[PDB]
């Protein structure tokens, strides 16, 4: 269930717009599924990281 | 009734997240009164860009 998952988009958000290897187009559908459904915004950010590792090494 | 609202938050959140000078104050914020208010989502977006000019380095 969703209940305002706003200070979630900050977190979850910020980490997905600028981890350490992911590319500009993931982030933009992944901060753009974050705001349609912040519930998911703790695995979104989670998502954000486990993707970069496939484009490059942690 | 528009699909401009739809994703001008998705787009202003976005761009609220990869701004430059923003920081989890400013853009938390934003995402706050954006998920909140979808109205003021471009604005918001424009605010936060008016933040990242402002707040930036002189």
């Amino acid at each position: 269930v969703d209940n305002k998952f706003n200070k979630e988009l900050s977190v979850a958000g910020r980490e997905i717009v600028t981890l350490p290897n992911l590319n500009d187009p993931q982030k933009k559908a992944f901060i753009f599924s974050l705001w349609d459904d912040p519930s998911q915004s703790a695995n979104l950010l989670a998502e954000a990281k486990k993707l970069n590792d496939a484009q490059a090494p942690k | 009734v528009d699909n401009k609202f739809n994703k001008e938050q998705q787009n202003a959140f976005y761009e609220i997240l990869h701004l430059p000078n923003l920081n989890e104050e400013q853009r938390n914020a934003f995402i706050q009164s954006l998920k909140d208010d979808p109205s003021q989502s471009a604005n918001l977006l424009a605010e936060a860009k008016k933040l990242n000019d402002a707040q930036a380095p002189k």
